[PDB]
Formats: structure tokens, C-alpha cells, sequence
């Protein structure tokens, strides 16, 4: 997650963040591939019965 | 005289096959080829 | 591993072909395969038939295709013409000339008619 | 190597291939099944910022074409046409040979010839209405589009970002 | 290749069975396969030496 990351739970480093757009949502996007890939990987490897 | 033209691709000849219920086309001599099939492997080694 | 090391049965793997064999060569960061491919050349018309029925027993090829002239009928390999007298010998009997569609009619040669005459 | 062509005659063993082969009472030569993949499976805005969307050499009725002539190869010439020439064949035995392939004798085939077809017939009316009824089964294609639309979007999103300045038109600044 | 053009004995490779032929068709960037097999139905036991 983000904005715990970048941002010490803050409130004014928030609406900073907030001015620089989309950025968050293409990682968590990227990274939720990435995990349900593995998921799919290991059904695919291993069910083959 | 020599130009620049454009025209539409044509995606090679046109042929037919004669099938039937009982005919057969067999070969009766060959031909050995030789092909060449380049692959490459590795890059130049490099470091910054 | 499969082309030099082997010969592989997988279409258009190894050459555009009937692969045979292949030799390597080395290249500037790169690898030159050379295949040797057989290739089917010039081919006949024929006409041809399922299998035989020669005495209510139909009859059909342990490896080939009944090939036919205008007169006689022969068995061939499928990739080179090889005509073979029919014998018992080369073809093998399954049930009778009834279920099987385009079933025809030619005698078939047996070998051991000419010694047991002769004996 | 070459287009090939289907002969008019459909004297195929009794096998139905009316399904898949190219269907001439059509605008184009897509198939039956063809069409209805094709019909399974706004613009204007990104093209407004310089973003342009290139046409695909290959047009489909090209690809139409190359499949109908696999089709036509496969269905008369076996396999012989992958290596040379096309070397023509009855389809029944074709058939035998493939049983061949795989172990079983080739007689089997014209014992059962006529519940073979039948049977061929029926799976491919099925895998029809397969298609017909439920609009899942093309999901890989589909993920595909909606994943790269959707990089676009974020991307004409991103002009709406300030980044810090007073205001993010740049005619206005 | 191997599916169309031959009869590959690679097990799962084309199919789920003994693999006999496969027929293509176009899709909207995309191809499709349809694969025909052989599968056996009805099984007998027996005593074997
Ligand atoms: C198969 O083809 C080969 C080559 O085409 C024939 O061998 C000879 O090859 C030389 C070299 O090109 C030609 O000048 C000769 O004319 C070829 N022989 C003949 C009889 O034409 C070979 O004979 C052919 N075999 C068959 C059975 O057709
Ligand atoms: C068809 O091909 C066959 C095989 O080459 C020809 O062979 C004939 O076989 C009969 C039976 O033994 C002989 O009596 C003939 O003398 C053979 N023919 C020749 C030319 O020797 C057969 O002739 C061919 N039939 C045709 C061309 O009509
Ligand atoms: C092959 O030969 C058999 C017997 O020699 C033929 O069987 C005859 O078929 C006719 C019909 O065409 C019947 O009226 C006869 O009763 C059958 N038996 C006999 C002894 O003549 C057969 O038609 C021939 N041709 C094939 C099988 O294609
Ligand atoms: C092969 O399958 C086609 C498709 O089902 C059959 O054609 C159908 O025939 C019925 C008979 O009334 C019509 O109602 C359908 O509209 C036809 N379908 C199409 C797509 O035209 C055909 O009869 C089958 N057999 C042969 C030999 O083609
Ligand atoms: C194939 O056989 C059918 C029935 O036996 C016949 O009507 C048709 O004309 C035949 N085709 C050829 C090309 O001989
Ligand atoms: C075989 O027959 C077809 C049609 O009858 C003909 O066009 C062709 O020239 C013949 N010879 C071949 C294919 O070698
Ligand atoms: C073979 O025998 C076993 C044990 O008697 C049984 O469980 C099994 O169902 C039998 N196979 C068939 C096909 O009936």
C-alpha cells in the first residue's frame, strides 16, 4: 500500500501525494497480477490430474 | 519509364487439389536440401 | 539437442521437411544450424481402394496403400512408389467384405500354393 | 506456400464440414464459427492528444483467406502439403492412418465408419452451442484488449494531474 | 505446426487425449483451435500373464 509507505501517516504528506495523480493505482494493479499469476502458476503446474 | 507504384498484396498463387473417392498421388523420386536456420546467443559482455 | 543429438519427428522443428540430420556452426555471438531435409519430388496419379475382399474375407495392408494401374493392383510405401505382387504375406484378414465402403475385387497371390503343388 | 481451394464437392466420407469451412452466401469468406467469435468479441478523445492507433497490415479477410486454404490443405492433401508438394488422399484413409499413429489397427475405422462421423458431427454441433451460449470461453482474447485500454486511460488521466504547479493548462500558465 | 501440419505424440500438447487432427480458425487478435481426440469409453477387467 502507498500511501503507508511514501507517507508516515500524515496528513498534509497525503494531500501532497494526492497532487501527483494515478500513481498508486498502477502498482497495486501490477502487484495483484502479479500475485493471482503465481496463484494460476502453481494450479496450472501441479492439477494436471 | 522506372516509377513508384502501390498495389495489394497477393498472398501467393492460387491452386486446386483433384479430390475424389479413390484417387491417390504417390511419389516416385526426391530431392535432398540443405537449410540454413541462424540463431543467435549471447550480447557483448558490458559494465557503467 | 533434438536436431544434432537425434533425429526429430516434429514438423518444420528441424528443417522444412522430412528431417534427416543437421551439423552446427559457429557464428559471431550466434549459431548456424545446417539441415538436411528429404523432400518428396515429382509425384504419379493412381487409383486406389480401402482394402480387398478376396473370398468373402476382407483383406487390408500391414503397411501401405493398395495402389492400382488401369489393370493391376500393387502395395506401396506411401512416400516412394515400390509395387509389391499381394500375398498373404503383407496383408492381414479382419471380418468379412460387408461393413467396409469401397471394397473391390482382385485375387490374392498365396506362397505356399507353387511348393505344395511341387510336394 | 500457396492458397489453396476447396473442391465443391463434399463427398467427405460422410463427415459435415458445412461448420467451418468458408461460407460463400457471406459478405466475406469467414466461416460459421468465425462470425460468431467475431461477434463475441471514445476513440476519438485519444487521438485528440497525438495518441494514434495504427491499422494491422495483414487486413481479415487476408486471415480468412490463409485459414481457409490450412482448412482446404488438411482436409485433402493429410499433412503431405507441410513438407512438399500437395499429394491428394482420400479422407477415409486419412483417417485410417491417423488411427495408425496411434496404436489402434486401421480396420477399426471402417468398421465404424458411419458412428464415427456421427459422432464428429454431434461433437462439433456442440462445441457450437458452446460457443453460442456462454461468452466466457474467449476471456484470454478479451483480458487482453481491456488491459491495454486501460493503460490508455490512466495515461489521458495523467494530463489532469497538477504535479505542483498553479494549474495544469498550459494555455492558462 | 506440429498440431496442423502432423500428428504430434506429445501427450497434452495438442488436446487432452491421443491426439488425431486440429482445425484453426481466426479471432479477433487472436486464434482459435479446435482439437479432435480420441478417448476410450467403456473398460473390462481381465486376467493377464
Ligand atoms: C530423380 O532425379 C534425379 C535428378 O533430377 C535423376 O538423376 C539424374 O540427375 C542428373 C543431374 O541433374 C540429370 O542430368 C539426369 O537426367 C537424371 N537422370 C535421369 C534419368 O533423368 C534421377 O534419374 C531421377 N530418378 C527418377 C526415378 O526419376
Ligand atoms: C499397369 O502397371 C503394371 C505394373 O508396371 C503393368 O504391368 C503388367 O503386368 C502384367 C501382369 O504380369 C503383365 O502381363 C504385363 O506385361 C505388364 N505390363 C507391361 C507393359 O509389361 C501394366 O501393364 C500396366 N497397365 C497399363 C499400363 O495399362
Ligand atoms: C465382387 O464379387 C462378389 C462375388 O464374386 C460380388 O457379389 C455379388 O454381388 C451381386 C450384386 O452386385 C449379387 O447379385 C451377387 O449375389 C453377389 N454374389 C455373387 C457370387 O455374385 C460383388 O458384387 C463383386 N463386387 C464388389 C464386391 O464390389
Ligand atoms: C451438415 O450440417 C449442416 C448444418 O447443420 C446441415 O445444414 C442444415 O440443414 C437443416 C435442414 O433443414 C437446415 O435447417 C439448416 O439451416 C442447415 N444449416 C445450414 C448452416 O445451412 C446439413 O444438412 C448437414 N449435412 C450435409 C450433408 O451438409
Ligand atoms: C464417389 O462415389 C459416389 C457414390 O459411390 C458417386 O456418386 C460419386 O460420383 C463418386 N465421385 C467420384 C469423383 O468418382
Ligand atoms: C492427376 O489428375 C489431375 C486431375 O485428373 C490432373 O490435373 C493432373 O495433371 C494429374 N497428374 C498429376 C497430378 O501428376
Ligand atoms: C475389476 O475388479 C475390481 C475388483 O473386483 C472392481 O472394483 C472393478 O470395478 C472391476 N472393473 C470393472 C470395469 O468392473
Amino acid at each position: 500500500d502507498c500511501t503507508m509507505y511514501i507517507c508516515g501517516d500524515s496528513t498534509e504528506c497525503s494531500n501532497l501525494l494526492l497532487q501527483y495523480g494515478s500513481f498508486c493505482t498502477q502498482l497495486n494493479r501490477a502487484l495483484t497480477g502479479i500475485a493471482v499469476e503465481q496463484d494460476k502458476n502453481t494450479q496450472e503446474v501441479f492439477a494436471q490430474v | 519509364s522506372q516509377s513508384i507504384i502501390a498495389y495489394t498484396m497477393s498472398l501467393g498463387a492460387e491452386n486446386s487439389v483433384a479430390y475424389s473417392n479413390n484417387s491417390i498421388a504417390i511419389p516416385t523420386n526426391f530431392t535432398i536440401s540443405v537449410t540454413t536456420e541462424i540463431l543467435p546467443v549471447s550480447m557483448t559482455k558490458t559494465s557503467v | 539437442s533434438e536436431c544434432v543429438l537425434g533425429q526429430s519427428k516434429r514438423v518444420d522443428f528441424c528443417g522444412k521437411g522430412y528431417h534427416l540430420m543437421s551439423f552446427p556452426q559457429s557464428a559471431p555471438h550466434g549459431v548456424v544450424f545446417l539441415h538436411v531435409t528429404y523432400v518428396p519430388a515429382q509425384e504419379k496419379n493412381f487409383t486406389t481402394a480401402p482394402a480387398i475382399c478376396h473370398d468373402g474375407k476382407a483383406h487390408f495392408p500391414r503397411e501401405g496403400v493398395f495402389v492400382s494401374n488401369g489393370t493391376h493392383w500393387f502395395v506401396t510405401q506411401r512416400n516412394f512408389y515400390e509395387p509389391q505382387i499381394i500375398t498373404t504375406d503383407n496383408t492381414f484378414v479382419s471380418g468379412n467384405c460387408d461393413v467396409v465402403i469401397g471394397i473391390v475385387n482382385n485375387t490374392v497371390y498365396d506362397p505356399l500354393q507353387p511348393e505344395l503343388d511341387s510336394f | 506456400k500457396q492458397i489453396y481451394k476447396t473442391p465443391p464437392i463434399k463427398d467427405f466420407g460422410g463427415f459435415n464440414f458445412s461448420q467451418i469451412l468458408p461460407d460463400p452466401s457471406k459478405p466475406s469468406k469467414r466461416s460459421f464459427i468465425e462470425d460468431l467469435l467475431f461477434n463475441k468479441v471514445l476513440i476519438c478523445a485519444q487521438k485528440f492528444n497525438g495518441l494514434t492507433v495504427l491499422p494491422p497490415l495483414l487486413t481479415d479477410e487476408m486471415i480468412a483467406q490463409y485459414t481457409s486454404a490450412l482448412l482446404a490443405g488438411t482436409i485433402t492433401s493429410g499433412w503431405t502439403f507441410g513438407a512438399g508438394a500437395a499429394l491428394q488422399i482420400p479422407f477415409a484413409m486419412q483417417m485410417a492412418y491417423r488411427f495408425n499413429g496411434i496404436g489402434v489397427t486401421q480396420n477399426v475405422l471402417y468398421e465404424n465408419q458411419k458412428l464415427i462421423a456421427n459422432q464428429f458431427n454431434s461433437a462439433i454441433g456442440k462445441i457450437q452451442d458452446s460457443l453460442s451460449s456462454t461468452a466466457s470461453a474467449l476471456g484470454k482474447l478479451q483480458n487482453v484488449v481491456n488491459q491495454n485500454a486501460q493503460a490508455l486511460n490512466t495515461l489521458v488521466k495523467q494530463l489532469s494531474s497538477n504535479f505542483g504547479a498553479i494549474s495544469s493548462v498550459l494555455n492558462d500558465i
